[PDB]
């Protein structure tokens, strides 16, 4: 069969250049057209570059493409790179049947971006929720970077049955968010005087509260 | 005046209808 | 740049047949062609088949005996038949159509939906207001214990859209999903002004308004 | 719609 394989990840800071290759196993680069594709969070792919070289009139100019015959490869480059071109990338071109075949993707990665506190959400239980005999804290935690949160709860005494936890996903702005869910009866919540949610990310911890 | 019926290829005719 | 939409069962069972389709707005159903791709969960783009105005089918080789491809431009319906699924076909499908201007052609992509493969029972989301928390105020909806994804959420109809923050869905031990929405607003705005979410849930052809007061 | 890279014409 004939693969397209892609470096799993690239990074570059701020105004450098950077190159994605995609490298075909079998056959030549040069006998099919190649596409390269960009992937943002919670969305479909979008054509960047096409047909080897060209380029969809609202794609930065900073984007090209090139094909080398000697390393039998296609590169996409972005040239004056910003944090907006963080996403995942992926080639496709054909094999000599002319069905698509899809290289297996790049993450790219823009550094040095600024640390980003998380804000931190937290609701009590609705009445309505508690009508039908259940309750359920909810701690929302968004607009953080780096990517990695610890979530603690607290009723001094540390609440710690129940949790359910998401881990951080990215946002659009390259920034995270993730949430934290406690269980919990109706007896349980009017039984104790407050429930806090402590957010820690790297060193400062953010702890919100709510009451009966 | 011609539109595609099939992909296009590289270094490769294809089908098109005219008009 | 088509506004291509792709519709299908959300949820099927292991072994049956998973059938899709898609329509186009916004160009022509005629001429061109029409391609299949789908993406499992955290996973990277697999191509299924492409089928053209001349009638010609192509297919991923690892695909071939399951998948049927065929298009009816009167109807303006793109089709796909998977059969034998198993969770390895859970995946977004995505449908793509060339855009076409006077002189230039590149591939456009439908916003993709959501199969899984799964035995489990679709089951409709629950869903409670989550009052203002408070110069700005937050309020939410919690949407709870249903399943197959995705659940989408907007707010007074689309009306409210700056603000607004649908995060992603906790998977529970039960496994059922839960998710919130939450969105900021002025909190001079709370007696002025009513705000509802708009939750669907397409598998269990589940729709919900839940009005969020104070 | 293009206009007359390498065409056959049905
Ligand atoms: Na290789
Ligand atoms: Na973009
Ligand atoms: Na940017
Ligand atoms: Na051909
Ligand atoms: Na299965
Ligand atoms: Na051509």
């Amino acid at each position: 069969e004939v693969v397209f394989t892609q470096p799993h990840s690239v990074s570059g800071s701020p105004g450098q250049t950077v190159t994605i290759s995609c490298t075909r196993t079998s056959g030549s680069i040069d006998s099919e057209y190649v596409q390269w594709y960009q992937q943002r969070p919670g969305s479909a792919p979008t054509i960047v570059i096409y047909r080897d070289n060209q380029r969809p009139s609202g794609v930065p100019d900073r984007f090209s493409g090139s094909i080398d015959s000697s390393s039998n490869s296609a590169s996409l480059a972005i040239s004056g790179l910003k944090s907006e071109d963080e996403a995942d990338y992926y080639c496709q071109s054909s094999d000599d049947s002319y069905n698509w075949v899809f290289g297996g993707g790049t993450r790219l990665t823009v550094l040095g971006q600024p640390k980003a506190a998380p804000s931190v959400t937290l609701f009590p239980p609705s009445s309505e929720e508690l009508q039908a005999n259940k309750a359920t804290l909810v701690c929302l935690i968004s607009d953080f970077y780096p990517g990695a949160v610890t979530v603690a709860w607290k009723a001094s005494s540390p609440v710690k049955a129940g949790v359910e936890t998401t881990t951080p996903s990215k946002q659009s702005n390259n920034k995270y968010a993730a949430s934290s869910y406690l269980s919990l009866t109706p007896e349980q919540w009017k039984s104790h005087r407050s429930y806090s949610c402590q957010v820690t990310h790297e060193g400062s911890t953010v702890e919100k509260t709510v009451a009966p | 005046d011609i539109v595609p019926l099939e992909e296009e290829r590289k270094g490769n005719s294809s089908k098109y209808r005219l008009i | 740049h088509l506004q291509l939409q792709e519709s299908g069962p959300g949820l099927v069972k292991p072994s049956e047949t998973l059938s899709l389709t898609c329509a186009v707005s916004g160009g022509s159903s005629s001429d061109y062609w029409w391609s299949w791709i789908r993406q499992p969960p955290g996973k990277g783009l697999e191509w299924i088949g492409r089928i053209d105005s001349i009638g010609n089918t192509y297919y991923n080789p690892s695909l071939r005996s399951r998948v049927t491809l065929s298009v009816d431009t009167s109807k303006n319906q793109f089709s796909l038949e998977l059969t034998s699924v198993t969770a390895a076909d859970t995946a977004v499908y995505y449908c793509a159509r060339p855009y076409c201007a006077i002189g230039r052609c590149y591939e456009s992509w439908g916003q993709g939906v959501l199969v899984t493969v799964s035995s489990a029972s679709t089951k409709g989301p629950s869903v409670f207001p989550l009052a203002p928390s408070s110069g700005t105020a937050a309020l939410g909806c919690l949407v709870k214990d249903y399943f197959p994804e995705p659940v989408t959420v907007s707010w007074n109809s689309g009306a409210l859209t700056s603000g607004v923050h649908t995060f992603p869905a906790v998977l529970q031990s039960s496994g059922l999903y839960s998710l919130s929405s939450v969105v900021t607003v002025p909190s001079s705005s709370l007696g002025t002004q009513t705000y509802i979410c708009n939750v669907n849930h397409k598998p269990s052809n589940t729709k919900v308004d839940k009005r969020v007061e104070p």
